[PDB]
């Protein structure tokens, strides 16, 4: 009760509740006689009708039925899931057995899988089929789904189907990108010529030691070219080679354009394509086993054995095209290994086409570094010529004015002025250039 | 010899025709004795000549007949400076070049002729350094104590009523100030000041005169302005080579215009450049004609600024 | 009544004088008869008129003297009487060549037909519905110019030239106005008026201000009015630029964007380069930029709403 | 030897030894039949005098006396030292004893301390005096330096002397900075006005919470203001406060200018100042005590005791003036600690002023951000109005032209064309507005 020589700050009662600064406050007696916060029993020195304006900006406004089988985990989750689905239970069943393509989506099926109670609890629900009306919403769904033969397998096959064409478009482009790059890098004789040019230049520098008269080098080393530079440290081997091409062999400058797909292949995971095709083959073999172990379609609506056999034929067809390309792709890589001499087993395809992609970009960068640097030379050579020429002309003009009068030291005679005035008159003092 | 006698005569305070008779025979002595004799008169004797002149130039009231006295001093000065000592000795006085400048009164032609003739010879000297700038510096000094244009005297000596020989001597000094100067900006700066004062309409009248000495001077003034144009043409090529990048050039223009009265205008130009109407074929032709107009304004031939009072411009082909 | 038979008379292929006496009585019908009569004539009889018109047009295998261009003028009078009502207007516009053939009808060589033909197009131009009407008329004139290998306004210019008649001089300037005044966007009105000047309108216009004709002064005064509007609007567009673009870096980018990859790029660069020559004098340098600015403002913000002539030279300054 | 199906690559002999790439080379029997490096026996495919252009860019070109006392290290170090210093050994001694200010440098003394043999060796060399001539270069220096009394302390004192007027200029500027900002913060009522303003806004926002009726808040929280923002995340509390000072209290915006020495204070060191002065105090009393134990000068050249007595009176005269400024500065910070109520011992000087500096910049930031947002509101209001302007006028034009032809459900009229030309040719059909 009562603070150190002052009155409590007015208690406010706002209309709208506001966002606030959660600061460490100072209550009454954290203050001393001569401190700043005692002087501010003002609180009026800055009063307006801004509370309206402040409130506007910082407002923070806006039994029946019992459970006989299922645990309250699943019987609650289904209550929500079925709340969003709104589809008659006797229709969902029919759409599952028919595999109605127009109604079914990848999203829809994926929810059912997740939301379904395990086969143990479906069985215990299909022994209570008669007493259908007394059951809760969640369990009513189950009693319907319990009469669907081998649900868990049936639903898995449907998913893989609706997901099949989508995952072919995950493998294919990337199989092509690595196929293209392997064939572009094999076709490029401009690339070829760079190597020949590099070898020669290298073979000469290697003088008379360890390497010298070498028949080749590893394609990997291509990025390391930039690592050899002049003694003055002004420029690199890459640069020199690039400049040698620029002047003497302009054809070589076109090799970055001949390796079109090389970037796309730098990004493709080699290990993930292997895993993908191994998974696709597995998923095929799964539906294959499911089809063989399926009961006789004991109602007119069960189209499962019919439509899935039509899918295994097709899914295997597209897969064998896919595999062909992959094994083809891998061949063309091993082909490159044998051709440019490098171990294809120690460098994965991404890894190899990354080193290549990087080099491309180093070469193109070295090419503009050669232009920019050469542009600096021609301007600076023209600027100093124009300044030599300006200075030469300037001196010539100076001397022509100095041939008038020897302000030096020679014997005093009385021409001088009468000699200057004559040159002014005739124009001899104002020599041109 | 008798040189000290003259100094004692000058410092004694002679007047009218007495002062004249003495200076007359001093001019004779100066022009006829050896160089040896001039040196003994020397800095002492020149100083008094200039003191007498400084007294005479202080004239407050038709006119003084002592323009004979003033002109006669100028004449001694020519004789005194007719040898290498006299020149170097005169260039050392604090008020020598200035007093000559003050003796350029178009209202007494023949004196101005002789005075502007000396000032012209000083201008085209090798040593010391920038002689023309000193002569110009003095013309400015005289212009402020009179509250006139520093080139008014010169232009007045060129106007149509004046004698033909005054006209030559005048344009002679003009060339003596422009020609030796080395920096392009400075030459153009001075020439543009002459035009500003009214040199252009005058030169038209001056070309029609068939006087040999005159024709020579106009030739030099033409030549010296034709040079400047070439150097400017040259300067432009230097620019066209170094400044080939849009961002860089634009930065330089801002760097030179920033914080000068020239700034608002540059924005105004650019704001207009947005207006050139949006049409595939008409636009590039607007930019060509704009470029044509800016080319004419900037690379003005004759080595002068465009007349900023001139309100009409032809912008050819 | 009798309209269905006029259609048969046209398609039996009447020639020379027999056709003209048919068309002259058809015109008499289409004027004096009611609205209802022309609708049952409608699209059928109209597309016949335009086919006989198209036929006579492709009889141009001889000049310096034609035998049947008197037939052509009668069709134009028919088309006028036809389009005298709201249905005919609507029906005319729906034809694929109704307007185009009205444009091929415009010939300075034979005055009277062009007066009537350019008067119909001038009426079509000032039409509310449908949308961009004057522009269709322009398209026809362009289409005509393509097959002839001539300039699209050339006949309109040829008709204005002092050799012809007073009714044609007005009739051509009328269509000039009728093409320009309905058009809403500025860059178009100017774009076209500039095409008229390049073809040499300004020379001709100063001859027509001498003539003391009233119907002529009306068209000059309207033309002059619409030309002043354009200047005013350009001056207002200058104010909007002055108030929206006030950052140097932003403005320079905009120009750069507008100029990139065109033929104006080399010129813009050169303008900036030349600006680096404006002498390094404290006092002269502003006067340099002011004069430059001042010149530019006359090039770009040019009087009477036309492009400056790109084949000539000369410019004055205020007020 | 005759390689695997092809002929050897030529042996070069270079003039200049060049810089070489160190690639993994391929020799003859590394290749295969169909590989790339066999086809490139084409070393001729590219051949110039570039071998001369390459060698250009990448060339890489350009007794007596025995020891008796010193160890191998020290004697060697001195041999390189004394073949560079070139000053006579008798002279070196004289410069030290006199303390000659024209000869001695900081650079010169420092090197002596490092290169000097240590007391034990100097002592062991001082007993070989008579055979000075038979000694080696380094040991000659040794014997001579041996005769100088208390050399280690003597040199330590000379160094500190030559170094004194430097460390004065390291402590002072930093002292002044903090002294000023302290005075700058205390004096500014515009910053005071913001805190008042912030607390008022602050107290209203805290509604009826754990805060509200606060008599203040800690000054560090100033940077935390930005953290509290509007519902729409578009504006913060700091942005509000800036704008409220921009409109209603322009005076406030002058404080970032009132706080000129705050930045320079944000970069000082509280501890290192105390370190520096405490290291100086000890170093004054080091020489003070070294001037007391010194033996009386036994030659006319020993100017130590005389000159260093002039130094200690002079150095303590300057230290005490620093000690004044420092404790005064700390007082001022203790003063700010109480005025703004914050613990001066648990928040260092640099700590405080960095927070203050950060907030200073945050505030200008908020002001710039506000003028920028507001300009985008003005240039968007007018722009939408310049569009509502044209749209109204565009409909005004249409409503004038349609007053000649009415399109909805008409009847009959054969006028029309006659009504069109009656205005077209008479000029009325071209409105003004």
């Amino acid at each position: 009760v009562l603070p150190f020589g002052l009155t409590p700050k007015k208690v406010y009662k706002p209309e709208v509740q506001l966002r606030r600064p959660n600061w460490s406050k100072f209550v009454a007696e954290d203050l001393s006689q001569d401190c700043f916060w005692t002087k501010v029993k003002e609180d009026r020195f800055e009063n307006n009708e801004l509370f309206a304006k402040l409130t506007l900006a910082f407002s923070a406004q806006t039994k029946v039925k019992e459970l006989k089988v299922l645990d309250s985990k699943t019987a609650q989750n289904l209550s929500i899931f079925l709340g969003s689905f709104r589809m008659p239970y006797q229709e969902i069943k029919n759409v599952i057995l028919e595999v109605n393509e127009a109604v079914l989506t990848e999203s829809m099926i994926q929810n059912l899988i997740k939301q379904m109670p395990e086969p143990e609890q479906l069985k215990m629900l299909s022994e209570l089929k008669e007493e259908y009306d007394d059951l809760a919403e969640s369990e009513q769904f189950g009693v319907v789904m319990g009469t669907v033969p081998r649900l868990r397998p049936r639903l898995n096959a449907i998913l893989f189907k609706l997901q099949f064409s989508e995952q072919v478009e995950n493998i294919k482009p990337e199989i092509v990108s690595v196929t293209a790059a392997c064939e572009e890098l094999r076709k490029s004789e401009n690339f070829s010529s760079l190597l020949e040019l590099t070898l020669l230049v290298g073979n000469y520098m290697n003088a008379g030691s360890r390497n010298a008269g070498a028949f080749g080098f590893n394609i990997s080393f291509l990025c390391k070219l930039r690592d050899t530079k002049s003694a003055d440290q002004k420029m690199t081997l890459l640069h020199f080679l690039a400049e040698l091409c620029e002047n003497d062999h302009p054809e070589v400058l076109k090799f970055p354009d001949e390796l079109a797909h090389v970037e796309k292949a730098s990004r493709v995971s080699a290990e993930n394509l292997q895993k993908s095709l191994d998974q696709m083959k597995k998923q095929i073999a799964d539906v294959e086993r499911d089809v063989q172990n399926f009961p006789a379609a004991t109602d007119e609506k069960d189209k499962f054995v019919e439509k899935m056999t039509s899918f295994v034929k097709d899914a295997q067809e597209q897969y064998n095209k896919l595999r062909m390309m992959h094994s083809n792709m891998e061949t063309l890589y091993k082909e490159l290994g044998d051709y440019f001499v490098f171990d294809p087993k120690k460098l994965s395809v991404e890894e190899f086409f990354m080193d290549l992609h990087n080099f491309r970009n180093m070469f193109l960068q070295a090419v503009k570094e050669n232009q920019k640097r050469r542009e600096t030379e021609e301007k600076m050579r023209r600027a100093k010529l124009a300044k030599e020429k300006a200075e030469k002309e300037r001196l010539e003009k100076q001397q022509k004015r100095e041939q008038l009068i020897d302000m030096n030291a020679e014997g005093d005679e009385t021409g001088v002025m009468d000699s200057l005035l004559e040159a002014l008159q005739s124009g001899a003092a104002f020599r041109r250039k | 010899r008798s040189a000290m006698m003259y100094i004692q005569e000058l410092r004694s305070g002679l007047r009218d025709m007495h002062l004249l008779s003495c200076l007359e025979s001093l001019r004779v002595s100066l022009n006829n004795n050896p160089v040896s004799w001039v040196q003994t008169f020397g800095a002492e004797g020149l100083a008094s000549l200039l003191d007498i002149l400084k007294r005479l130039h202080d004239e407050k009231e038709s006119g003084n007949y002592d323009s004979r006295n003033q002109h006669e001093i100028i004449r001694c000065l020519k004789a005194f400076m007719n040898n290498k000592f006299g020149i170097k000795t005169m260039l050392e006085t604090e008020e020598g070049i200035l007093l000559l400048v003050r003796a350029m009164d178009p209202a007494v032609p023949n004196m101005m002729i002789d005075a502007a003739k000396l000032l012209s010879a000083l201008c085209i000297l090798p040593q010391p350094e920038d002689m023309n700038e000193r002569v110009l510096e003095a013309m400015t000094e005289r212009a402020e104590m009179d509250e006139v244009e520093r080139f008014q005297p010169l232009l007045d000596g060129l106007k149509s009523g004046t004698s033909i020989a005054l006209k030559v001597g005048c344009l002679q000094l003009i060339n003596a100030l422009i020609t030796p100067a080395e920096e392009l900006d400075f030459r153009v700066h001075i020439r543009s000041e002459l035009m500003r004062l009214g040199l252009h309409q005058v030169l038209q009248e001056l070309r029609e005169i068939e006087n040999e000495d005159m024709k020579v001077q106009l030739c030099v003034f033409d030549e010296q302005g034709d040079e400047d144009f070439f150097d400017l043409k040259g300067r432009l090529d230097d620019i066209r080579m170094e400044m080939d990048d849009f961002g860089e050039v634009f930065q330089i223009i801002l760097n030179t215009v920033k914080d000068s009265k020239a700034e608002p205008h540059f924005l105004s130009i650019l704001q207009h450049l947005l207006l050139v109407r949006n049409d595939y074929e008409a636009r590039p032709q607007y930019y060509k004609l704009i470029e044509e107009c800016v080319s004419q304004i900037v690379l003005h031939k004759n080595g002068t600024d465009p007349d900023f009072k001139c309100r009409h411009l032809q912008i050819d082909i």
